[PDB]
């Protein structure tokens, strides 16, 4: 994710 | 607050293509403000 | 032509630069993104406004303009394209074989593709091309790496  | 959309392709399936990722097979929760968490 | 059907990337600015907050799905004339893409807020299109329609926190989507249209359904069986839209790179297509989501209310197909935050709302196809979900919601499992729902409405 770089949960979203 | 200026949110804005910018057009960035059109939507087609590529032939012949990079397969990758593995299939995890989880068990999740979700809640009800849109939250999924490991179970 | 503020509506035309395609990917689009969903921006932000204020005094200075502009970020990529996310991604979304333009079908007859409608706009489909997650909602923590844009918080449910008003989106412009060019000279025009987009006014949220229909939305749902606990899905974590929204539409814009009128009511979601996305209806294609994961098959359970076959592989996937995620249409990733990356902040500040080109549309790419990323095939897959999604895992799955076991809930108590049943399973979600699930992809295990790793993007930035701003990649929220890139559309997964099926081979027909048809929009089967959006990615950007799920979970980190041990090691870090992610799996995000095919997160799909009910049109």
């Amino acid at each position: 994710k770089x949960k979203k | 607050v200026d949110m804005y959309i910018e057009r960035a392709g059109d939507i087609t399936w590529e032939k012949d293509a990079e397969v990758t990722g593995n299939s995890p097979r989880l068990d999740v929760a979700l809640d009800e403000s849109g939250d999924f968490s490991l179970v | 032509g503020e509506t035309t059907d395609g990917v689009y990337r969903v921006m932000t600015r204020r005094l200075l630069g502009s970020t990529q907050v996310g991604v979304g799905v333009m079908q007859e004339g409608v706009f489909h993104t997650m909602w923590h893409v844009t918080k449910g807020a008003a989106l412009r299109s060019g000279e025009g406004r987009l006014d949220p329609y229909w939305g749902d926190v606990k899905q974590d989507l929204v539409s814009y303009c009128g009511p979601w249209k996305l209806d294609a359904a994961w098959d359970g069986l076959s592989e996937v394209q995620l249409l990733a839209v990356p902040p500040g790179e080109r549309a790419k297509n990323i095939q897959t074989l999604p895992g799955i989501f076991k809930t108590k209310d049943g399973d979600i197909g699930a992809v295990a593709l790793d993007y930035p935050a701003g990649t929220s709302g890139s559309p997964i196809l099926d081979k027909c091309g048809r929009v089967i979900g959006l990615y950007g919601n799920g979970v980190v499992i041990k090691n870090g790496s992610y799996v995000s729902a095919i997160t799909q409405g009910k049109r």
